[PDB]
């Protein structure tokens, strides 16, 4: 039963955490994603000069 | 100095076969052959048979109705100068080989003086053009009937009739189609499971079948709208020879190189397969694949050897076109070049193939007694199958090489007889019936084509599981 | 004795709590952003040394050298610019299921089916490469190894236990024990402060690299998960599953955000790795192609089909210059 | 440890012959491209011979082209040099140096103790500076000038810096003009551009004096500078 | 190129040659995955012949390898794909296991899962009915009906063993691709290694002829 005791202990430890609004988290991911769209040679195919492959 | 006192008579024939004679006296004393006017005209009508070969007829006609119909000026007979004789000696030497120029035509310093009056320049018979049913008008000494200048032997082979040609064409078309489909089915089978069937000796078999497929579609480059009339047939209307020429287009050199490369790569690939089998079967068990590391050298040798051979055939220029087969192939006029470049390679292929094949069969026959363990019943069945599979094929591959050799030596036997009788026929046509002694039988050509496409078929029987 | 009902009570409370904080459904917020058009990547180089299936790769922080570990019993360190090989490290155990590359570029950690993540040394005297350590202790099989620094290597074994090792001595300093089934994949953070381990019983847990308390536990998948990779920000991570559904989870929201699934797909995921920007999420499938999912709108943006057999590993370089896919053909392409 | 020692020195009458045997011991000899570089009694270093991994590639200096023969025996870990028809110009010490060539490697990173052998379109490295005295604690900049664009299409400049301590075998300091060697103090640094280089040594101390050759490696035969003798 | 890159490409070719050569020398040895249920007698056959354990033995000029993986408790379906391309699968079954508890059904069900698995479709499965003597003594006490209720035949060792053998040789859903060879462990003879050899040489011949494009 000690396994189940440690399980419920870990669940209680995990329960009391500050969940943030998925709206803000999504907006944050979108913000970071869009802000760094200039330094990505897969989104913006850089001319054959810089790309050494 | 070209004047002899001789008695002449008033003429009774005033025609040089297409023009008027502007004088009113003739002699016959210059003409050693004839005596009187009647015999002179007799000989004129006998020499009139030179209507054909116009480049000689147009230039002899002055000599014909000058040497037989000269002019006498108060018993003075004029004997022609070097110009008239020398015009019709070298380039028009048909007679010496045909009958022989008698003492009268052989121009001597006494009978034909050197640089005096001719007077024959007044009458010109420029418009003369005649090439009979087996002939066509040509203007290049390369593409003529070398013996008879002016004309050339026409694009259709005159030995065989159109019915025989159509029968041959129907046969080649049908048999080419059957081989094409069979080989294409094998290619379809190999592409069906590719990269699972990219295991090497099977891939060698795929290449053999693909090579013979390219060969078979090569044979069927004819049977379009008029593909034969551009492939076999020259621009003027004669058969094609000396394939690469500065003037003529690359129409059938391409269809020659396709069929020849296809064939030679096919038969070489077969030898490489047989070697691969021998080397594999030597290591049946022991999980050691020796031919794993020498695949590139197979490719290089098998692909390159036909290349150097076909370029050697284009170097020496003998590949020509045949009306019946309807495909330009090496050395029809000359026995030697075809003999060497088509039978020496197949000779080598048969001998090497035969040796390796017998060695391989002896190996996987001995496999039981030379196996330390015992073969499972299921295995011994599969080995004894694949042993009979090479045997039958080992015998069948012998037949398909022994058929062609029988069909060729048949050609090389009477190739002398045909070139003689064919020449004799057009001479006998030049006299006027008289026919050919022996025309090449279409049977041997059909059996030759059968041998080829049979070899194309046999390499496609292994994928029949 | 009866605490299973209270465990159920807390589980329901968790689901209630993470549910009552969901008002976005990211696919709703992303409605404004224009698509990435269509991206087609041409195979630039075909690195061909191996004679068997290759199971892992890892781009060294150089963004040039990749190490590719195969089943031939030889991992080779490639040079992605000139196709040249620089080492042929003949490993003692023929079976290999992972490969790592220490960020300094000094060490390279193999590890296979016999429980010993066995690290190697490249920048040495004497030319040849030696075995610095053989980190034994696991009772399953190594599934991934990853480097924190030249001293600390985390492992993801088949004993349901991710363990952080100490190269210097060769003993488990900490043992993270929360999972039920196998641990099939593991991925570090860009700050190396907390890693996530994708288990084999459809639970992706976020550990803490220091203490060893599983701060969060994410669920949503129905089958095994075979790949994890952090969003380069470090507040999101993909999961590759056998459900064919590469799901983008979140670390702060505590729940699934969106799902990448096409109803014409049946085969499982083997690898996932975000691009440097974090915009487009790659994924290595068993249909012998690695689709490129737009990681904002769930819409497929391309197909990288140059492989004969399934792709096993997919590494994205640390400047987004080029991705590389490790097939079972023994050829690993480098797309761009 | 890593240890290069050779033997077969002494004196030879001109037009004679000798075989110099470099006995490599402590590493993997087979994978190391071994070189041969000599030094006239009071001149700068010159390049002589070369042997690659498994004898798959050999080069020679134009001065000894076809007159010498280099050969190696991997299973015994030994490097031979067959020299015939010796002029009076080959009197020198003969170092056998290791060089390993892969990406991010350090070629010429160890030099043998060296044996004396007395007798009775190439790139030129115009090291303009010859001798500069410096006090322990200060910063001094040495100069090396090339005769050809050393920044190659690859993006890196093939120019090395060797320090020879008085009566020692010279060790590597910096390789490819920027990177430090294995087991060198961080005081040393290199800088510059194409066809203009420096070794800006910082806070110079004792046990650091000697001569600094700039062996350009861009093309073959390798040519060294005259060397800058640091006095105290 | 450059002066250094030439030597780099030379190193590339040198280690590439060494890699290919090791490839040849590695492909020269036949592999044999050794399955077997818990206490099936893997110890018996592994000692008869000579994490994971790799045992190298040679016989009649063939280098065998056995990976007795059975010494591992993890998700089978995750690492078993590491063994596709193995020659045969030596699958020992405890024949004295008909009496204990269900254990025979356990061994049969493992055979069923390993014999119809996606990756092993072509790999010919050997199986060793080991510990025949204990089963031979045991039949006179308890009939084979204990574990096979449907069984209808003689309670003689010879027929009972043949029924068990046939019951296993039935399991394979695919019959035309993978032939299932069988042997009882002759304790007082060397016929175990001999049978392994005969099995492997058969599958090698079949594979090697299918390679030649004849079969
Ligand atoms: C590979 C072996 C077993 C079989 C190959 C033999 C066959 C295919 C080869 C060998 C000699 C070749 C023949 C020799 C020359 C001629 C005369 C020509 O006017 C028609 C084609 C024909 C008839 C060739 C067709 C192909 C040929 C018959």
């Amino acid at each position: 039963i000690a396994q189940a005791r440690k399980l419920v202990e870990q669940l209680k430890m995990e329960a009391n955490i500050d969940r943030i609004k998925v709206s803000k988290a999504a907006a944050d991911l979108m913000a970071y994603c869009e802000a760094h769209a200039k330094e990505d040679p897969l989104l913006t195919p850089v001319p054959a000069s810089e790309n050494p492959f | 100095h070209c004047g002899r006192a001789a008695p002449c008579e008033p003429l009774r024939y005033n025609v040089c076969l297409g023009s008027v004679l502007p004088y009113g006296a003739t002699s016959t004393l210059l003409a050693g052959d004839s005596d009187s006017q009647e015999e002179a005209h007799g000989k004129l009508v006998l020499w009139s048979g030179l209507r054909n070969a116009p480049r000689c007829w147009a230039v002899i006609q002055p000599l014909l109705c000058a040497v037989y119909m000269p002019k006498c000026e108060n018993d003075r007979v004029e004997l022609p100068s070097r110009t008239l004789c020398q015009a019709t000696r070298g380039p028009c030497a048909i007679v010496e080989r045909e009958r022989g120029w008698p003492d009268f035509l052989r121009c001597t310093p006494d009978r034909f003086p050197e640089g005096c009056t001719n007077e024959v320049q007044n009458i010109k018979f420029n418009s003369s053009g005649q090439c009979e049913v087996p002939l066509v008008r040509t203007d290049n000494p390369k593409s003529w009937y070398e013996d008879v200048e002016g004309c050339g032997i026409q694009c259709q082979n005159p030995l065989f009739t159109e019915a025989e040609h159509q029968d041959m064409h129907s046969y080649i078309a049908a048999f080419g189609a059957v081989t094409g489909l069979c080989t294409l089915f094998t290619l379809a089978t190999f592409v069906a499971d590719w990269r699972n069937s990219n295991r090497y000796p099977a891939v060698i078999l795929f290449y053999v079948n693909a090579c013979f497929f390219v060969g078979s579609i090569g044979w069927l480059a004819q049977f379009m709208d008029g593909a034969r009339r551009e492939i076999v047939c020259r621009a003027d209307g004669t058969m094609r020879l000396g394939e690469p020429t500065s003037n003529e287009t690359l129409s059938c050199v391409i269809i020659f190189v396709i069929v020849y490369y296809a064939l030679m790569a096919g038969v070489v690939w077969f030898v490489v397969l047989t070697y691969a089998w021998h080397t594999s079967f030597k290591a049946l068990g022991t999980t050691y694949q020796p031919l794993s590391g020498k695949t590139s050298y197979f490719h290089l040798l098998t692909w390159s050897l036909p290349f150097v051979l076909t370029v050697a055939i284009l170097a020496v220029a003998q590949v020509d076109g045949r009306s019946v087969s309807g495909i330009c192939f090496v050395g029809y006029k000359n026995y030697r070049y075809r003999a060497g470049f088509v039978l020496a390679p197949i000779g080598l292929v048969l001998i090497v193939g035969g040796y390796f094949l017998i060695r391989g069969v002896m190996t996987l026959f001995s496999i039981k007694s030379n196996h330390p363990g015992l073969l499972s019943e299921k295995a011994a069945s599969k080995i004894n199958e694949t042993m009979l599979r090479l045997g039958i094929f080992g015998f069948l591959a012998f037949g398909f090489v022994l058929i062609t050799f029988s069909c060729h030596f048949y050609d090389f036997f009477n190739q002398a007889e045909w070139e003689r009788s064919f020449r004799d026929y057009v001479l006998c046509q030049a006299n006027v019936d008289c026919e050919i002694k022996n025309r090449p039988s279409l049977l041997v050509e059909k059996i030759n084509l059968f041998a080829m496409f049979g070899t194309g078929i046999a390499m496609s029987t292994w994928v029949w599981t | 004795d009866q605490l299973r009902q209270e465990a159920e009570q807390l589980k329901n409370q968790i689901r209630d709590a993470r549910k009552a904080c969901a008002d976005a459904t990211l696919s709703q917020i992303t409605n404004n952003i224009d698509p990435v058009g269509r991206i087609q990547m041409r195979t630039r180089r075909t690195l061909r040394g191996h004679l068997a299936k290759i199971y892992a790769m890892h781009w060294g922080t150089d963004s040039r050298l990749l190490v590719s570990a195969s089943q031939d019993g030889k991992l080779i360190i490639w040079d992605s610019y000139t196709t040249n090989k620089v080492h042929a490290i003949p490993l003692r155990s023929s079976w290999v299921m992972t490969c790592a590359y220490a960020p300094s570029g000094n060490y390279v950690a193999c590890g296979g089916l016999d429980n010993i993540c066995s690290i190697y040394n490249l920048k040495t005297r004497e030319g040849n490469v030696r075995v610095s350590r053989e980190l034994a202790g696991h009772t399953g099989y190594l599934s991934c190894c990853r480097f924190l620094d030249d001293n600390q290597i985390v492992t993801s074994s088949g004993d349901t236990t991710c363990a952080l090792w100490d190269i210097e001595t060769g003993q488990q300093t900490t043992t993270f024990t929360g999972h039920t089934g196998d641990v099939m994949s593991l991925s570090l953070a860009p700050d190396t402060r907390l890693f996530v381990s994708g288990a084999c019983d459809a639970s992706a847990k976020l550990w803490d690299v220091r203490e060893g308390m599983c701060r969060q536990t994410f669920t949503g998948h129905e089958s095994d998960i075979n790949a994890i990779c952090f969003f380069p920000n470090g507040n999101a991570f993909a999961t590759g599953s056998d459900d064919a559904t590469c799901r983008l989870f979140d670390l702060r929201a505590d729940q699934e955000l969106m799902t990448y699934s096409h109803d014409n797909i049946i085969c499982g995921i083997t690898s996932v790795s975000f691009s440097k920007s974090g915009r487009l999420l790659l994924a290595g499938y068993d249909d012998f192609n690695c689709n490129v999912w737009d990681a904002l709108k769930a819409d497929r943006a391309g197909v990288l089909a140059g492989h004969d057999n399934r792709v096993s590993c997919l590494g994205v370089t640390d400047d987004g210059m080029a991705v590389a896919t490790g097939s079972w053909d023994s050829f690993l392409k480098i797309w761009n | 440890d890593v240890q290069l020692v050779e033997s077969g020195g002494g004196l030879v009458q001109p037009g004679g012959s000798r075989k110099l045997s470099c006995s490599a011991s402590g590493f993997a000899f087979s994978s190391f491209g071994m070189h041969w570089v000599r030094q006239a009694p009071e001149k700068g270093l010159e390049w002589v011979a070369y042997i690659s991994s498994g004898s798959g590639t050999i080069y020679y200096a134009d001065t000894v082209k076809g007159r010498f023969t280099i050969s190696r025996d991997d299973p015994k870990n030994t490097l031979f040099l067959q020299m015939t028809s010796l002029r009076s110009e080959d009197t020198a010490m003969y170092y056998c140096v290791r060089s390993i060539y892969y990406y991010g490697s350090s070629p010429f990173d160890f030099w043998g103790q060296g044996t004396t052998l007395t007798v009775s379109s190439d790139i030129v490295m115009t090291q303009a500076t010859s001798s500069v005295p410096v006090t322990p604690g200060e910063s001094v900049s040495i100069s090396c000038r090339s005769s050809k664009s050393l920044l190659h299409s690859n993006g890196n400049t093939y120019l090395y810096w060797f320090l020879q301590r008085p009566g020692q075998s010279p060790q590597l300091l910096i390789y490819r003009m920027s990177n430090l060697a294995s087991g060198v103090p961080d005081r040393f640094s290199g800088s510059g551009s194409g066809t203009a280089f420096t070794l800006t040594i910082s806070r110079l101390e004792a046990e650091d004096v000697g001569v600094y050759y700039c062996m350009q490696h861009l093309e073959y035969p390798l040519t060294f500078g005259a060397g800058t003798k640091l006095e105290l | 190129l450059s002066a250094e890159d030439k030597a780099a490409v030379e190193r590339s070719k040198m280690i590439d040659r060494n890699l290919r050569e090791d490839g040849e020398k590695a492909a020269r040895e036949v592999k044999l995955l050794l399955l077997g249920a818990g206490e099936s007698g893997k110890s018996t056959i592994v000692k008869q012949m000579k994490g994971i354990v790799e045992t190298h033995f040679t016989f009649k000029d063939l280098h065998f390898k056995m990976f007795d993986v059975g010494g591992q408790r993890s998700e089978r379906k995750k690492w078993i794909h590491c063994f596709e391309g193995v020659t045969a699968i030596i699958f020992c079954v405890a024949l004295s296991d008909y009496d204990l508890v269900n254990r025979m059904h356990e061994s049969m069900k493992l055979f069923d899962s390993i014999c119809n698995n996606k990756w092993f479709t072509d790999t010919s499965i050997i199986l060793f009915l080991n510990k025949k003597d204990l089963f031979e003594e045991k039949i006179k006490k308890s009939p084979l009906t204990i574990c096979y209720p449907e069984y209808a035949g003689s309670n003689t060792y010879e027929e009972a063993a043949a029924y068990i053998q046939c019951q296993f040789e039935d399991l394979n859903k695919r019959k035309d691709t993978k032939e299932i060879y069988t042997h009882f462990t002759c304790a007082t003879d060397t016929k175990n290694v001999q049978f392994v050899f005969d099995a492997v040489t058969d599958v090698i011949i079949k594979n090697n002829l299918k390679d030649c494009g004849l079969f």
